[PDB]
């Protein structure tokens, strides 16, 4: 348990994130608070987003609870910060690591999936008026992801 | 040789391949033609799903064979 | 009229039809020894129409070796007469009678006939009549460590369900004209060749939607074939396939014909040559008994063994069996011919009861036909077993001494066990220990701990509890019952009411755990299992794990320094549906039930908790503003539930329920359809509402509909309970109030600075001050499935059915809603009996102190298909540490309470390893990447002081040790695992 946890915490430093910083919150390994940098080729460029990761007591036999903290205007993320993914929900094989989650969220930010959305209105805006979606994403990532 | 790949909507794509070609190369060609990521391509022939790491000859694919391409759905 | 308040757990295994047909079947039981009484108990708990007993032999003392309804005051009285009185109190719906004499024609009064402890000639006479009149006949026999079961349900038995599983259903991606059916992506149907399925809602091939079952040809894990569909159509898109289960005809043979040419059922493939031996052995045993006036061979007698072997040879020659008899095995059977164990009796009784249920309900696949079982590996090897030691002493333990001897009996009498839980498995374990005389010696002791209380639904499988005991603690009732059963256990049992967890370590401390001999788990959750496993590993005590699920069961044994712990094993996880599916696009009834549960939690539990916490914490708002994910939601809930929508009568509750109905079943659907119209297409051009996504449709409120009215009533009642008002159920008031309701207009919205904090502050200050409201508390609704007078399951069913009607899904009744929402685990009495028998057979192995790993057997079984399997336990993995052999699980480092620096130096100098991470509990005491200032501040402190400082909590006085997890790297930096550290305070 804490074995796994620490092994991954350690290899993280040996695996220069480049776009993350998963740091335990104080001295409770069961509650990390990582970070994600906005992709350059995305409307969310130049933004810092904080995420809270709560490891279940049965980790890695149960998926970690990853919730966004910085408000983000994305089709597949709701205001509560819940993340729409399968590696976190049902596809959580006991053969995964924080690295993967933290480059799969970056890939999601790279390109949303509006065909199976979590926020129907934002998905509709994205599908119909791309420019308005771009403007809204830039405004949100400037209001929240900056400062 | 030449083969035909049928999509879920009845479309037929003609591809020029060789019996020794790997599944990965065929998925690459299908991504080049339709833009579907290989990870989401599920190719089936004669009731058997083609798996990465093998060749067409492994599945006894011959002249003018017909495959079916279904697409995985993201979460 | 099935009493679902009593058979709640059983109906999830059998069903309504099975019990309806079962409540019309009569069972006759010949023989009332331990096996017979166990079968009778299980059948009575099952719920058959009635049970009749026939065993006129006078009671003897040795019969109490496996009988728990007999006392030493019953010597000389017929067993049936003294057993019926205690059997009649188990269930009030099952009358129990006794018949002095048995006549052949009388057998026509029963639907199933179980025969035990009867001579072979009488068995043949009964079978010759019960075969030609189509009566189920089950014959059971238990001799020491051997057991035989024979089943005969006639020559035209009809088995409706052959596996007990739910029909397989799935979705279709594409169907070719050649009958090639394809599943969705990474979807496995699980079908087998020869199965029948039917397709519905298939687009492009309506002909396949007729419903005619079709054959299945498995072509791959994801695809199969049905043949040729040239006439029906060209290509099919989407659809759902469902398997159809057809009844099968199974034909048995009479006993007389099957004696010559039997049909064995092999319970284990490692020993396949034994059943042919046992088949001869039991017939020879019956012949020897007939040749000695029904006197079985004396225990460990050589002459009787020789005579029995001669009889075996004669029978083998007579029957033209071309098998060479194994002398050692046959003579061992002869030695234990008079043995009578309670574990084997319970095991066989559970099995036979399940067979009776199969015979009566015509369900599941039965045994076909013979079943010979042995647990000869349980024979002790650390004690002297001879004729002198195994002779009876005229005591109630003769049936067990005759197998194990007096010395092993004394070993058992001095056990010091610890049983966790007092459920069904706990009750069976306690019964077995009481019968065996466990901890009846001077140094023996039993401890039983469980905090739950007895409920009505527990009486179906827990025979130690009576309806007059509803509402009391389980441990006290169990202790009293087992003291009544065995008076020798008066004062040798201690019953606690403490939950086994981190908070009970003040009682289950070092003193408590240092006197035990073994720990037996009877739990139903994985977390507590892991906790007990960790404790056993720390103290190095044998552990006995047992689990059941419907008709399936498994038993595992953990032995110190020999086998791996439970934690190494893992059960399959739980599939949590993606939030997108539940929130927006459901396609099954389980999604709707989960959505209803979440809605209930968000409407009746969380807001009340927020309101109560606001009036208690003086600084709640400030903490929530910077801690909670959605402070705005909390503020809105508090305002709405305090001032904006505080009801003053039940009519306002009805109005609020109507408004919530409109909000959740009429408005959100309109919004969703406004965002995604029914004719919308995806990016690839495919229709959006196709396949797993079903186009919804808003609902209009119609009071005359039953479901709408049920939802309104449930919501109003729950709201009134929350606000402590007086609820009503008369429809007149509802119809009067709901007539005068004006639906507010609603139109979907298309959308198109730092004042948010100002708005939140404005909302916050609107709330009345906490000082203004003193003593005003709202009652949160805590979900309770077992109570039928709180409208919880009613509300969940109403919400799930309404949401299903929204998306054209098949609605489910209250029964399945309660099954799914409440996470109810199906349970059976037969499975409990079998697991108890297996665990008690492993217990005698543990007592004997067997050292080899091939002599233990983890067991698995599935009673739906009569499957039994036993495998050797997995050996604990070894490793190389500092060029030495280290056990991964059962090894630790024992150190004093030295400073952290001294511990690091010890690990550097002794093991030659560099410590990189050191943790304890849920805290990271030391790490290699921490700032040097922190380490320099923490290095010169002792481990106990460091833990006290980091955890911000003083170590309790009862604490005497610390468990530290250490991850260290070698000289080259390569990570190497090391065993944990046991710091001694
Ligand atoms: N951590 C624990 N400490 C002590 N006893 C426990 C613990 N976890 C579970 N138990 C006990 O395990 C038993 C579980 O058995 P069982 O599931 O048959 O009973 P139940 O939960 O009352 O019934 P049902 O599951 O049918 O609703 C209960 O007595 C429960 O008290
Ligand atoms: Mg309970
Ligand atoms: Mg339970």
């Amino acid at each position: 348990a804490l074995k796994r946890i620490n092994r991954e915490l350690a290899d993280l430093g040996k695996d220069p994130p480049s776009s993350s910083s998963a740091g335990p919150v104080g001295d409770d390994l069961f509650h990390w608070q990582a970070t994600i940098m906005g992709p350059a080729d995305s409307p969310y460029a130049g933004g810092v987003f904080f995420l809270s990761i709560h490891f279940p007591t049965d980790y890695p036999f149960k998926p970690p609870k990853v919730n966004f903290t910085t408000r983000i205007y994305h089709p597949n993320i709701n205001s509560n910060g819940s993340i729409c993914l399968d590696i976190l929900r049902d596809q959580w094989s006991p053969a995964l690591t924080i690295s993967k989650v933290l480059l799969s969220i970056s890939s999601l930010l790279t390109d949303p999936n509006p065909d199976d959305p979590l926020v129907p209105e934002i998905a509709h805006v994205y599908k119909t008026d791309r420019s308005r979606y771009e403007l809204s994403a830039r405004e949100w990532t400037r209001k929240y992801a900056i400062g | 040789m030449q083969i035909f790949v049928k999509t879920l909507t009845g479309k037929t794509i003609t591809l020029e391949v060789e019996s020794s070609d790997t599944i990965d190369n065929v998925k690459s060609k299908i991504q080049d033609k339709e833009g579907i990521p290989p990870d989401q391509q599920r190719l089936i022939f004669a009731g058997k799903q083609l798996e990465d790491g093998r060749t067409l000859s492994d599945y006894n694919i011959q002249k003018e064979s017909t495959l079916h391409l279904v697409l995985r759905l993201r979460g | 009229t099935i009493d679902e308040g009593l058979y709640s757990r059983q109906l999830y295994v059998l069903g309504h039809e099975a019990m309806k047909q079962m409540s019309q079947s009569n069972v006759l039981i010949i023989g009332c020894k331990g096996l017979g009484v166990e079968i009778a108990k299980n059948v009575c708990l099952a719920g058959v129409k009635s049970v009749t007993l026939y065993d006129p032999q006078p009671t003897r003392i040795e019969d109490l070796s496996s009988q728990y309804f007999l006392t030493e005051d019953d010597i000389g009285v017929p067993r049936a007469k003294v057993t019926v009185s205690k059997l009649a109190e188990l269930n009030q719906y099952v009358p129990v009678s006794v018949v002095d004499e048995l006549s052949t024609e009388y057998l026509k009064n029963f639907k199933c006939v179980v025969v035990t402890e009867t001579s072979l000639t009488k068995q043949l006479e009964i079978n010759d009549f019960t075969h030609k009149n189509h009566i189920a006949y089950i014959a059971a026999d238990s001799r020491g460590l051997f057991g035989s079961i024979f089943c005969d349900f006639g020559e035209n038995f009809i088995c409706t369900d052959t596996d007990g599983n739910e029909p397989l259903t799935g979705m279709i991606a594409s169907i070719t004209d050649d009958g090639v059916v394809t599943m969705l992506e990474e979807t496995r149907h699980g079908l087998e060749n020869g199965d029948f399925v039917k397709f519905t809602e298939v687009k492009g091939m309506p002909g396949l939607n007729d419903g005619t079952p079709r054959k299945v040809e498995v072509k791959g894990p994801y695809t199969f074939s049905i043949g040729s569909v040239k006439d029906l159509g060209s290509a099919g898109y989407n659809g759902v396939f469902t398997q159809v289960k057809v009844p099968t005809k199974i034909s048995f043979k009479s006993l007389r014909e099957s004696l010559k040419d039997p049909e064995y059922v092999y319970p284990d493939f490692g020993k396949m040559m034994r059943p042919p031996q046992y088949h001869i052995a039991f017939q020879a045993l019956s012949a020897f008994a007939d040749a000695h006036e029904g006197s079985l061979p004396r225990p460990r007698n050589d002459i009787d063994a020789a005579e029995f072997f001669e009889f075996c040879k004669k029978i083998a020659s007579t029957l033209q069996f071309d098998v060479e008899l194994d002398e050692k095995l046959i003579k061992e059977i002869s030695y234990q011919a008079r043995g009578d164990l309670v574990a084997m009796s319970a095991f066989l009784g559970g099995a036979v009861a399940q067979e009776v249920l199969k015979a009566t309900t015509s369900k599941f696949y039965p045994l076909k036909q013979y079943f010979y079982f042995d647990s000869l590996e349980s024979l002790p090897s650390s004690v002297t077993i001879s004729e002198e030691t195994c002779k009876p002493r005229g005591c109630r333990y003769d049936g067990q001494i005759a197998v194990f001897g007096s010395e092993f009996q004394e070993k058992i009498a001095s056990l010091s066990t610890f049983l966790v839980g007092a459920g069904a498995i706990g009750c069976e374990m306690l019964k077995n220990w009481a019968m065996m005389g466990v901890a009846t010696g001077e140094s023996g002791h039993i401890s039983v701990t469980d905090m739950d209380s007895i409920e009505k639904s527990n009486l179906n499988r827990q025979f130690l509890f009576r309806p007059r005991d509803v509402g009391k603690l389980k441990s006290e009732c169990a202790s009293t019952a087992v003291s009544i059963m065995n008076p020798s256990l008066t004062g040798k049992i201690t019953s606690y009411q403490e939950r086994v967890g981190p908070e009970s370590e003040g009682i289950f401390g070092d003193e408590f755990f240092e006197k035990l001999s073994l720990v037996t788990n009877a739990l139903d959750n994985v977390e507590a299992r892991m906790y007990v496993d960790r404790r056993c590993v720390f103290f190095e005590k044998p552990l006995l794990e047992s689990g059941t699920l419907g008709t399936k069961g498994n038993t595992q044994v953990v032995v110190p320094h020999l086998t791996e712990s439970y934690g190494s094993s893992q059960d399959p996880p739980e599939k949590s549906f993606p939030i997108c599916t539940l929130k927006n696009f459901p396609n099954r009834i389980e999604h709707t039930i989960a959505w209803a549960r979440d809605l209930f939690e968000g409407l009746f539990k969380q807001p009340i908790d927020n309101v109560n916490m606001y009036l208690s914490s003086p600084n709640f708002l400030e903490t929530s503003l910077k801690t909670s994910s959605n402070p705005r939601e909390v503020l809105e809930n508090i305002r709405d539930y305090l001032v904006t929508e505080k009801p003053l009568s039940f009519e306002e509750c009805i109005m609020w329920a109507r408004l919530q109905f409109d909000k959740f079943f009429n408005n959100n659907i309109q919004q969703l359809l406004f965002n995604f119209p029914k004719d919308s297409v995806t990016s690839t051009g495919q229709p959006f509402w196709s396949g797993p996504k079903r186009a919804p449709t808003p609902l209009s409120f119609d009071i005359h509909n039953r479901e709408h009215f049920d939802f309104i009533v449930a919501a109003a009642s729950l709201y009134a309970f929350n606000y402590g008002l007086k609820s009503e159920t008369d429809p007149a008031i509802y119809e009067r109030v709901l007539a005068g309701y004006n639906p507010p207009p609603f139109a979907p919205k298309s959308g198109i600075a730092n004042k948010d904090k100002q708005e939140l502050k404005s909302i916050a200050d609107s709330l009345p001050p906490p000082s203004s409201l003193v003593g005003f508390r709202l009652t949160p609704a805590e979900f309770e499935k077992d109570d039928d007078s709180n409208h919880h399951i009613d509300f969940i069913t109403a919400a799930s059915n309404l949401r299903a009607m929204n998306y054209d899904i098949t609605p489910a009744d209250r029964f399945k809603t309660k099954f799914v929402a409440g996470k109810i685990v199906p349970a059976m009495c037969t499975s409990t009996a079998v697991v108890s028998g297996l665990v008690c057979l492993e217990l005698v192995k543990l007592v004997d102190g067997k050292k080899k790993i091939e002599e233990y057997k983890n067991g698995f079984f599935n009673l739906a298909i009569g499957l039994f399997t036993f495998s050797d336990p997995i050996a604990s993995p070894k490793m190389k540490v500092n060029g030495k052999e280290i056990d991964k699980i059962w090894d630790r480092y024992n150190l004093p309470d030295c400073t952290l620096q001294e511990l690091i130096d010890y690990f550097q100098k002794e093991e030659g390893l560099e410590v990189t991470m050191l943790s304890s509990g849920v805290s990271l005491l030391y790490a290699n990447f921490q700032p040097p200032k922190k380490l320099a501040e923490r290095l010169p402190l002792k481990i106990s002081e460091l833990v006290e400082q980091i955890t911000k909590k003083k170590l309790e006085p009862f604490r005497k040790h610390l468990v530290l997890e250490i991850c260290c790297d070698d000289a080259n930096g390569e990570d190497v695992e090391v065993p944990f550290i046991c710091i001694k305070l």
